[PDB]
RNA sequence: GCCGCGGUAAUACGGAGGGCGCGAGCGUUACCCGGAUUCACUGGGCGUAAAGGGCGUGUAGGCGGCCUGGGGCGUCCCAUGUGA
RNA sequence: GGAGCAAACCGGAUUAGAUACCCGGGUAGUCCACGCCCUAAACGAUGCGCGCUAGGUCUCUGGGUCUCCUGGGGGCCGAAGCUA
C-alpha cells in the first residue's frame, strides 16, 4: 500500500546497512532522487543509477561503510549510524529559517523540502527559507 | 597515574542448606582526566579482592574520549537494557550536571562542563555499562568525515 | 546577626587554617597546631568516608565561614554570580572580595574580617571620601578606601598600618601605607588568589 | 615455493560442504553442481596471496604461528607440518583459555618439564612404585595434549586454523586478544571472523596436506633452506 | 515523610553532654510546580508486569502509489502595521 | 424428542465430620425447530493492511521446461536485530 514512500526508502536503507550490503533498490521518484542527491553530495553514500526492475524503474542505492575493524565483531562502523523520518504523512512538520534543527552540533545533517528545492540544515539558513523537515542523518 | 574510584558496592546472597552465603560486588571507575576512562565490575567472596579485581577489569576496558575543551564533540544518548542516559555538550563554566554515577565517570575522563540526565531504569550497574557505550560511540568532526570520503 | 563565639573551633572543623583570628589563628595555630582535629567529644576518633554530599557541604561552609557571612547574603551572591555568563565560579569570589569589610582586611587596616566589620560598622572607614558604615557595600575599579579624620589616629590603626610594612598587597590592590589610603584596581581572577576552596564543589552543592 | 597450480588442487580441494553451510560463503562460492557447493578456485588464489603475503611478512620478521587442528581428517598433518616448521600446534582437544587464560594454562605445561626431566633423575626409585607409574602416566597425559603446545612460552602473533567452525572457540579468545586469524575453511564456517582465509576443502587430507605441506615451505623460505616435501601421500586415500 | 525505632546494653523514645544546620528568626501545617519521563507534544506503553475490542462487515473520519501542467489553501522568505 | 450421560436429589461407603472425591439410582439438561440470552483462559493472553531485513529441515496445496526451481499455507532450529 505504502502510506509513506520516503519513509519506506529511508527504512529500506536503514535495514540494509544494519546487515551490511552493497546496494538496495527502491521505486523511482522525482522527489526521492533529490533526496539521495543530498546524501551523495554529503558523502553519506556512494551514488545510484536509475536501474530498472521488470519494467518498473528503481534506484540502486550504493552504501559506504567504515574500515573493517578487528577483535570481537570485526563488522565495520556505520557511515549512516542513524536515520529516522520526521515530517510523516500522519503529522507534517513545518519550520521557518529560524526554527531549523541542529543535528549533533553540526556533526549531522538534516534534509528539508522548501519553496527553493531540496536543501540542507545549512543551505536553508544560508538561502533564508524553510519548509517541510524530511528527516535527519548521521 | 590512573585514578581509581569505585562508585558502587553491595552484598548479594546465595542460599544453601542451613543459612546463606555472601559474595561482594565492586563497581570501580578508572581514568586520568586526559580523556581515557575504564569501567569494570568485580565480584569476589570478600570486599577488597573485588575492588582490587575491579580496577583490574576496569583497566582492561578503556576509551577514546574526544574532548573539545572539557566537553564532548556532539549530543549523544544510549539505551542499555532498560536504562537510558543523556549527554548534551555544555559551554565552559557550567560544570558536570549528573547523578553520582555518571559524574564519577566523566571526571576521570576530564569533562569540565556537561549536561545529562538518567532516564528509565536508575540501576547504577546498568547506568554504568550504559555510559561507556555512549562514550565508546563519540565521534569528532575528524572521525566522521574520514568515513564520508570513502575509498 | 552575624556569627559570634568559638571560631578556632571552626578553624579546625574544616581541618584547615583560615586565619579568622588576628595573631592567634595566625600565631602557632587556630588552636590546631595544638589540636588539628574536629571539636566535640568525638574529636580523637576516626572519620567515616564523607559522602559526596558532606564533602560539598564542608567545602561550602569552609568558604562562607572564611568571609564570615550569613547564609542569607551569601547565597544571594552565588545566584547573582550564577545569573551571569562566563564561569560564575570565578565570578563568585569576585563578588565576595568586592565587599567593604573584605577590602579592609586585605588593605591591612584590620587583621581579621570580624575586626574589619567593627571598623566599617562604627564609621571609621571611608570610600572616595564618604562615611560608609555598611560592610555589605560592594566596591568597583578605582574606589579609594581611606580612614576618616575623627579616626585617622587611634592607637589601633597605626599598629595595623605599621604591620602592613614588611608585607605586600594583592595584584588587584594598592596601599598608601603612609597616607591611610588604598585602591581597588580590578576584579581578582581565581588565580590572583589561591585558597583551600574548590569553587566547582560549591557550584555542585547549589545544584541540589 | 609459494607458487601453486590449479591442477593438483583438482581432487576435492574446493568445497565439499552443502547446505550444512554458512550463507556467508557468498564471495567464496562458484556453483551448486551436484549437491555439494563448489568453491570458485579463482578467488582462492587472491585470498591466498593476501594471506601468504601476511604469512611471510610475519614469518620473515621472526614471528610465531600457532596451528590448530583437532579434526581427524587433518589431525596428524599438523603434527608433521608444525614439527617440520618448529612451530607449536594443537593436535588434540583444544582447551579453554589456552590464550585468554594462557597465563594459568602455562603453569600446567610447567608441571610437564618438571615431570619431563624427572624420568632419568636420581630421586626416582626412592618414590614408591605405587607413586611412580601414575606420574609417568600423567606425564604421558601432558605430552599428549601439549606436544605442539609444549613450546611457545608466550602468545603467538597469529594462529592458523584447519577450520574456524570446528574451533570457533579457538578464534574467539585469540580474536578477543586481537591476535590475527589465518585458517582454511570450506562452506561450513563463516568468514568475517577470519582475517586470512584459505577458502577450500577443510576436510579430505588430499586438499588439506596439499596446502599446509607447501604452505609450510613458504614458512621456511622465510629464514632460508626449503628442503624435501615433508611427509605426506602416505596412505593418502 | 517513607523504610521503621522501643522486649534491661536503644547513636531512632525521654534528659544530659557534645555535634551538625540556620539566625531575628527557626520550625510546623496547607496549597501550586519540580523531581514524576508517573498523560510521555518535546517525551511511554499493551505475549507473561495495568493494557489488542470475542470475530467480521461497514458509516463518518484519519491516511494514500509513478509523470506532467494550472491554481499557491497549507507551508516558506521579505517588507509594514499592531503586540502601551 | 429422550437410548447413553448426568447438575439438583436419594441411597451405599470413606471420614472426626464427607452436604465432596469413590459406588448404585436419578430429574433438568444433553438432541430437533422456532425465538432469546451476547458471556469465556472468546488465547497465539500477540488488532488490521503494506514495505523492508540470512538461511537450514519437516509437512499440506498448487504450477513448471517437473533431482529442481517457483506460489499460497502449516510446524520446528536459528543471521542480524528486539527483549527485564
Ligand atoms: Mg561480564
Ligand atoms: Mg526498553
Ligand atoms: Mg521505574
Ligand atoms: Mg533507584
Ligand atoms: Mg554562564
Ligand atoms: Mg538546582
Ligand atoms: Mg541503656
Ligand atoms: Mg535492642
Ligand atoms: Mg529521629
Ligand atoms: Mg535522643
Ligand atoms: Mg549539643
Ligand atoms: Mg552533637
Ligand atoms: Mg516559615
Ligand atoms: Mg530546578
Ligand atoms: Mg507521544
Ligand atoms: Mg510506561
Ligand atoms: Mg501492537
Ligand atoms: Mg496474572
Ligand atoms: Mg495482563
Ligand atoms: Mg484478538
Ligand atoms: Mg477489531
Ligand atoms: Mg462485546
Ligand atoms: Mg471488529
Ligand atoms: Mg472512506
Ligand atoms: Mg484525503
Ligand atoms: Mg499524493
Ligand atoms: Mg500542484
Ligand atoms: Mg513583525
Ligand atoms: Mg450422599
Ligand atoms: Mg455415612
Ligand atoms: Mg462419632
Ligand atoms: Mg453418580
Ligand atoms: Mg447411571
Ligand atoms: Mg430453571
Ligand atoms: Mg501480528
Ligand atoms: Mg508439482
Ligand atoms: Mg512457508
Ligand atoms: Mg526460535
Ligand atoms: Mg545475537
Ligand atoms: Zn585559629
Amino acid at each position: 500500500m505504502l502510506t509513506d514512500p520516503i519513509a519506506d526508502m529511508l527504512t529500506r536503507i536503514r535495514n540494509a546497512t544494519r546487515v551490511y550490503k552493497e546496494s538496495t533498490d527502491v521505486p523511482a521518484s522525482r522527489f526521492k532522487e533529490e533526496i539521495l542527491r543530498i546524501l551523495a553530495r554529503e558523502g553519506f553514500i556512494k551514488g545510484y543509477e536509475r536501474v530498472d526492475v521488470d519494467g518498473k524503474p528503481y534506484l540502486r542505492v550504493y552504501l559506504k561503510y567504515g574500515p573493517r575493524r578487528q577483535g570481537p565483531d570485526p563488522r565495520p562502523e556505520q557511515v549512516i549510524h542513524h536515520i529516522r523520518r520526521i515530517s510523516k504523512p500522519g503529522r507534517r512538520v513545518y519550520v521557518g529559517v529560524k526554527e531549523i534543527p541542529r543535528v549533533r552540533r553540526g556533526l549531522g545533517i538534516a534534509i528539508l523540502s522548501t519553496s527553493k528545492g531540496v536543501l540542507t540544515d545549512r543551505e536553508a539558513r544560508k538561502l533564508g527559507v524553510g519548509g517541510e523537515l524530511i528527516c535527519e542523518v548521521w | 597515574d590512573f585514578e581509581e574510584k569505585m562508585i558502587l558496592i553491595r552484598r548479594t546472597a546465595r542460599m544453601q542448606a542451613g543459612g546463606r552465603r555472601f559474595r561482594f560486588g565492586a563497581l570501580v571507575v578508572v581514568g586520568d582526566r586526559q580523556g581515557r576512562v575504564g569501567l569494570g565490575f568485580g565480584k569476589a567472596p570478600e570486599v577488597p579482592l573485588a575492588v582490587q579485581k575491579a580496577g583490574y577489569y576496569a583497566r582492561r576496558n578503556m576509551v577514546e574520549v574526544p574532548l573539545q575543551n572539557g566537553t564532548i564533540p556532539h549530543e549523544i544518548e544510549v539505551e542499555f537494557g532498560a536504562s537510558k542516559i543523556v549527554l548534551k555538550p555544555a559551554a565552559p563554566g557550567t560544570g558536570v550536571i549528573a547523578g553520582a554515577v555518571p559524574r564519577a565517570i566523566l571526571e576521570l575522563a576530564g569533562v569540565t562542563d556537561i549536561l545529562t540526565k538518567e532516564l528509565g531504569s536508575r540501576n547504577p550497574i546498568n547506568i554504568a555499562y550504559a555510559t561507556m557505550e555512549a562514550l565508546r560511540q563519540l565521534r569528532t568532526k575528524a572521525d566522521v568525515e574520514r568515513l564520508r570520503k570513502g575509498e | 546577626g552575624r556569627y559570634i563565639g568559638p571560631v578556632c573551633r571552626l578553624c579546625r572543623r574544616e581541618g584547615v587554617k583560615l586565619y579568622l583570628k588576628g595573631e592567634r589563628c595566625y600565631s602557632p595555630k587556630c588552636a590546631m597546631e595544638r589540636r588539628p582535629y574536629p571539636p566535640g567529644q568525638h574529636g580523637q576518633k576516626r572519620a567515616r568516608r564523607p559522602s559526596d554530599y558532606a564533602v560539598r557541604l564542608r567545602e561550602k561552609q569552609k568558604l562562607r565561614r572564611i568571609y564570615g557571612i550569613s547564609e542569607r547574603q551569601f547565597r544571594n551572591l552565588f545566584e547573582e554570580a550564577s545569573k551571569k555568563k562566563g564561569v560564575t565560579g570565578s565570578v563568585f569570589l569576585g563578588l565576595l572580595e568586592s565587599r567593604l569589610d573584605n577590602v579592609v582586611y586585605r588593605l591591612g587596616f584590620a587583621v581579621s574580617r570580624r575586626q574589619a566589620r567593627q571598623l566599617v560598622r562604627h564609621g571609621h572607614i571611608t570610600v572616595n571620601g564618604r562615611r560608609v558604615d555598611l560592610p555589605s557595600y560592594r566596591v568597583r575599579p578605582g574606589d579609594e578606601i581611606a580612614v576618616a579624620e575623627k579616626s585617622r589616629n587611634l592607637e589601633l590603626i597605626r599598629q595595623n598600618l605599621e604591620a602592613m610594612k614588611g608585607r605586600k598587597v594583592g595584584p588587584w590592590l594598592s596601599l598608601d601605607v603612609e597616607g591611610m589610603k588604598g585602591k581597588f584596581l580590578r576584579l581578582p581572577d581565581r588565580e590572583d588568589l589561591a585558597l583551600p576552596v574548590n569553587e566547582q564543589l560549591v557550584i555542585e552543592f547549589y545544584s541540589r | 615455493e609459494i607458487t601453486v597450480k590449479e591442477l593438483l588442487e583438482a581432487g576435492v580441494h574446493f568445497g565439499h560442504e552443502r547446505k550444512r553451510w554458512n550463507p556467508k560463503f557468498a564471495r567464496y562460492i562458484y556453483a551448486e553442481r551436484n549437491g555439494i557447493h563448489i568453491i570458485d578456485l579463482q578467488k582462492t588464489m587472491e585470498e591466498l596471496e593476501r594471506t601468504f603475503r601476511f604469512i611471510e611478512d610475519l614469518a620473515m620478521r621472526g614471528g610465531t604461528i600457532l596451528f590448530v587442528g583437532t579434526k581427524k581428517q587433518a589431525q596428524d598433518i599438523v603434527r608433521m607440518e608444525a614439527e617440520r616448521a618448529g612451530m607449536p600446534y594443537v593436535n588434540q582437544r583444544w582447551l579453554g583459555g589456552m590464550l585468554t587464560n594462557f597465563k594459568t594454562i602455562s603453569q600446567r605445561v610447567h608441571r610437564l618439564e618438571e615431570l619431563e626431566a624427572l624420568f632419568a633423575s636420581p630421586e626416582i626409585e626412592e618414590r614408591p612404585k605405587k607413586e611412580q607409574v601414575r606420574l609417568k602416566h600423567e606425564l604421558e597425559r601432558l605430552q599428549k595434549y601439549l606436544s605442539g603446545f609444549r613450546l611457545l612460552k608466550r602468545l603467538p602473533d597469529a594462529i592458523f586454523v584447519v577450520d574456524p567452525t570446528k574451533e570457533a572457540i579457538a578464534v574467539r579468545e585469540a580474536r578477543k586478544l586481537f591476535i590475527p586469524v589465518i585458517a582454511l575453511a570450506d562452506t561450513d564456517s563463516d568468514p568475517d571472523l577470519v582475517d586470512y582465509i584459505i577458502p577450500g576443502n577443510d576436510d579430505a587430507i588430499r586438499s588439506i596436506q596439499l596446502i599446509l605441506s607447501r604452505a609450510v615451505d613458504l614458512i621456511i623460505q622465510a629464514r632460508g633452506g626449503v628442503v624435501e616435501p615433508s611427509p605426506s601421500y602416505a596412505l593418502v586415500q
